[PDB]
RNA sequence: ACGAGACUCUGGCAUGCUAACUAGUUACGCGACCGGUCGGCGUAACUUCUUAGAGGGACAAGUGGCGUU
């Protein structure tokens, strides 16, 4: 595939920079979710001493922000944290008018639809919640749950019938329409408790990655196990590039990025600090997402960093 | 309207209401250098000459304080100040600057934003202090 | 002092025993886990106990632990042990032996072999420690 | 561009002992306008070394009776007597105050011997630290000292003690007690 | 005797009847092919340099 | 634990050749939302639930219930 | 198994939450010079200082050195 390359050392993060949000509206417009107690604002400079200057900072919860998004503009943001505490952000002046709370116990992510009628989110509390942003009362469902931890919960971009894939620590996962409000397909397989699950804006793929070791996809349309796929590793955040069939995950320190011919490796491209001492733990790189350009890789790791990749060829 | 930063050491603690302005510093009907010790004025001039007078030209902020002791009422004022100044940078203008002042002020004292945990120990009985005890003979 | 106490450390070693699979190396998650899988009825405790998870996971990453074996871990031992080397280090075409063992396999009925090359007595029988 | 309370500068100080030198600050980020902070210097060690040699002096001079527990008459009576200091010589003070510790803080001196033993003293090296604390204790007690049963006041045996530790003057209760601990050590050995 | 400065190089332990001196290992940065253990007095880090007017004598040890 | 896991009863005994003195201490046993017992276990008491016995899935499948 | 620890109350942090004319921060009729002191008032930005309610937070958790490694 197309060499790729960093672009230098800077600081951008103390602590664990939890989640990553690019939206397609601006090149320069990146949030960041990390265990700082805080969420954060990246305005890329493209200059090498200093990428992304932080202008604002968003402070509302008192546990880990555990997951921030954006559907596809870039005036509001969505976040989740630890407390269960539900929470969307206006970047004009950084304060917010509602607060929802359904969660008992942790919420791990929050999914925001596209045209911003549906907040969907993943907790621990062992319960899926279909709220809106209005705060609209809505028939809901608590039948066929899961039977353990509620992990990931994502949306699909595209104007067509909403879908919701819940992923859940009990190595299941499940598939939920909207209008319907039931468990149209249920996936069993996994080894281990499934960690994320991700959708395609295609509105025709899904994949699912954990600490199974497997980032095989289904498809849901119908609900099958298609590609086969191993790793390494333990597998932790998953999504696609929205111009490519490539399936960007990461292994760990490092990331699996495969060929569009037939997704078969050409060459790893590993990312390890030189040091004499072989004796350090490498990070771990929680999530990553591309930029609006589709050239730039923004990644959280770790080691309270972010490695932004580019393409130079050659 | 406050930028709602509080600021504290002992049992004393001070909040800077913060407003537009032009750098006009009060504190509960006194600006900040015509508090009496007039020894301990330096500490009360630690930050307004320690990142400059200009910094203190574009915003007013009224330090109130309650609490015990003269030398305890400070390092709230000028901790709360210095915490005011930087609440109000990160949350209006940008992070930048706001990220200089503090790195600026944590260099110079890392305990000038951090409240000091410190505060007087209990007193058991069979002595007079938390760790002294009644003289006894053998 | 910082040393865990037998409680802290046996709910730990039975967590790593017998939820390995849900156990990560985050202090956190086990915290999480800990609270999610067993009724530990003080905060601190479960600190204690999540601590001593994420250490005991760091000494599995490092490798065996003395103290604590898990079968579901002890099937994958046993499978990288499964370890046989290309040619095997007991078939030497050239053995060296000494005269003596010669003659044992000589009246063995084992004198005809070819891999077997006689080797120099030592000249001296000076193999016991100076007493003293 | 810190100077000690107004006027005092922190550029024109050198150590040149290599001896006791971390243990002295005066010219590091240890510069502040009043030699009255508190902090967690006590509290631990690795830490109790990085409290400025100003307020290290400050710190020890309030001692004996009611006197104690009285740190803003410390900044008062260090004002003074360094005012004082800066008229009689017209050098800087605080390069003066390093000459007299690094004159005044001994170099070795007697504890046990050894492994073991109590009968007698042994000669063995007096650590920087410790030797700027012995330093600042005898300043401090050669200067109540001065003051006692005298009728010059506080503000006059600070200075002129601490300017002839910086001299060598045996009128110097520090530099004198250095020279009777290494005497000690050389009949100790 | 010569002046010559030694570092500490390694704080070997506490002596003395009331365990006050410490044995600690320094090196004169003259050759670094000497590293003698002295005896020293009062709060004692690693990496510090003590004068030395006297060095004929030694810490015991061994 | 001992206030509310202990119940303690001291009482004087009459006695021909004097007052002799009882004293009867209970650890009352603990249940859950019971009569009988505190609603909390003993702090130091570390419970854990037995994992479920789920066979481990070794080929994807489709369930339709 | 008891004791130790765990435990409880306390001392410290949440601009997260349930909120308070028995608490204040915000509401202004000398604007006393043509942007300012208030607990000299010149008589409805809501919980930030105050108040202990429920959760959270710290665990040797990360790095390095030593150590049956």
């Amino acid at each position: 595939t197309e060499q790729m390359t960093l672009r230098g050392t800077l600081k951008g993060h103390n602590g664990w920079v939890t989640q990553i949000a690019t939206t397609p509206q601006f090149p320069d417009m990146i949030l960041s979710a990390s265990r700082d107690k805080t969420i954060i604002m990246w305005k890329l400079t493209r200059d090498e001493t200093n990428y992304g200057i932080p202008q604002r900072a968003l402070r509302g919860h008192s546990h880990f922000v555990s997951d921030v998004v954006i559907s596809s503009d870039g005036q509001f943001a969505l976040s989740g944290s630890w407390d269960g505490t539900l929470r969307l952000w206006d970047l004009t002046t950084g304060t917010t008018t509602r607060r929802f709370v359904g969660h008992t116990k942790d919420v791990l992510s929050v999914a925001f639809s596209s045209d911003n009628r549906q907040i969907v989110s993943g907790s621990r509390d062992k319960t899926i919640k279909l709220w809106n942003t209005l705060g609209v009362c809505k028939y809901t469902v608590q039948d066929e749950s899961h039977s353990e931890w509620v992990s990931c919960v994502r949306f699909s971009p595209n104007s067509s019938n909403p879908i919701i894939v819940s992923c859940g620590w009990d190595k299941l996962v499940k598939v939920w329409n909207l209008a319907n409000c039931k468990l149209k397909t249920n996936h069993i397989g996994h080894t281990g408790y499934l960690n994320t699950v991700t959708v395609s804006p295609d509105g025709s793929l899904c994949a699912s990655g954990g600490k199974d070791g497997q980032a095989m996809l289904w498809d849901l349309n119908e609900g099958k196990h298609l590609y086969t796929l191993d790793g390494g590793d333990i597998i932790n955040a998953l999504c696609f590039s929205p111009n490519r069939y490539w399936l960007c995950a990461a292994t760990g320190p490092s990331i699996k990025i495969w060929d569009l011919e037939g997704k078969i490796i050409v060459d790893e491209l590993k990312q390890e600090v030189i040091s004499t001492s072989s004796k350090a733990e490498p990070p771990q790189c929680t999530s990553l997402a591309w930029s609006a350009d589709g050239q730039t890789l923004f990644a959280g790791y770790t080691d309270n960093l972010v490695r932004v990749w580019q393409v130079t060829i050659g | 309207q406050s930028v709602q930063v509080f600021g504290r050491k002992k049992t004393a603690t001070a909040v800077a209401h913060c407003k537009r302005g032009n750098g006009l510093i009060k504190v509960n009907g006194r600006p900040l250098e015509m508090i009496e010790p007039r020894t301990l004025q330096y500490k009360l001039l630690e930050p307004v000459l320690l990142l400059g007078k200009e910094r203190f030209a574009g915003v007013d902020i009224r330090v109130r304080v309650k609490g015990g002791g003269h030398v305890a009422q400070i390092y709230a004022i000028r901790q709360s100040i210095s915490k005011a100044l930087v609440a109000y940078y990160q949350k209006y203008v940008d992070e930048a600057s706001k990220k200089e002042i503090k790195d600026i002020l944590i260099q110079y004292d890392r305990t000038l934003l951090v409240a000091d945990p410190r505060r007087c120990e209990s007193k058991k009985f069979g002595g007079p202090g938390a760790r002294a005890r009644y003289q006894k003979s053998y | 002092g910082r040393v865990r106490t037998k409680t802290v450390k046996k709910a730990a070693r039975v967590i790593i025993e017998k939820y390995y699979t849900r156990l990560g190396n985050d202090f956190h998650t086990n915290k999480r886990v800990c609270e999610e899988i067993a009724i530990i009825p003080s905060k601190k405790l479960r600190n204690k106990i999540a601590g001593y998870v994420t250490h005991l996971m760091k000494r599995i990453q490092r490798g065996p632990v003395r103290g604590i074996s898990i079968k579901l871990q002890e099937e994958e031992r046993e499978r990288r042990d499964n370890y046989v080397p290309e040619v095997s280090a007991l078939d030497q075409e050239i053995i060296e032996v000494d005269p003596d063992t010669k003659e044992m396999l000589k009246l063995l009925d084992f004198g005809s072999l070819s891999n077997l090359q006689v080797t120099q007595p030592t000249v001296g029988m000076n193999f016991k420690t100076p007493r003293g | 561009d810190i100077k000690l309370f107004g006027k005092w500068s922190t550029d024109d100080v050198q150590i040149n002992d290599i001896s006791l030198q971390d243990y002295i600050a005066v010219k590091e980020k240890y510069a502040k306008y009043l030699p009255h902070s508190a902090g967690r210097y006590a509290a631990k060690r690795f830490r109790k070394a990085q409290c400025p040699i100003v307020e290290r002096l400050t710190n020890s001079m309030m001692m004996h009776g009611r006197n104690n527990g009285k740190k803003l008459m410390t900044v008062r009576i260090v004002k003074h007597a360094f005012e004082i200091i800066h008229l009689l010589t017209g050098e800087n003070p605080l390069q003066v105050l390093v000459n007299a510790i690094i004159n005044s803080g001994p170099r070795e001196d007697s504890t046990r011997i050894g492994r073991a033993g109590t009968v007698r003293r042994q000669a063995v090296d007096v650590s920087p630290l410790r030797r700027v604390n012995q330093a600042i204790w005898l300043l401090c007690t050669g200067a109540r000292e001065a003051a006692f049963r005298n009728i010059k006041t506080i503000a006059e045996c600070l200075a002129d003690e601490l300017i002839n530790a910086a001299k060598g003057s045996s009128n110097s209760y520090a530099i004198k007690k250095k020279d009777e601990l290494e005497r000690v050590a050389k009949s100790n050995r | 005797q010569p002046i010559k400065l030694a570092r500490v190089t390694k704080v070997l332990g506490r002596t003395g009847s009331q365990g006050q001196c410490t044995q600690v290992r320094v090196e004169f940065m003259d050759d670094t092919s000497r590293s003698i253990i002295r005896n020293v007095k009062g709060p004692v880090r690693e990496g510090d340099v003590l004068t030395l007017l006297e060095s004929e004598r030694e810490a015991r040890r061994l | 634990p001992v206030n509310y896991y202990v119940d303690t009863a001291v009482r004087h005994v009459l006695l021909r050749q004097g007052v002799l003195g009882i004293k009867v201490k209970i650890m009352l046993p603990w249940d859950p939302t019971g009569k009988i017992g505190p609603k909390k276990p003993l702090p130091d008491h570390v419970s854990i639930v037995e994992p479920k016995d789920e066979i481990l899935p070794t080929t994807p499948i489709s369930e339709q219930k």
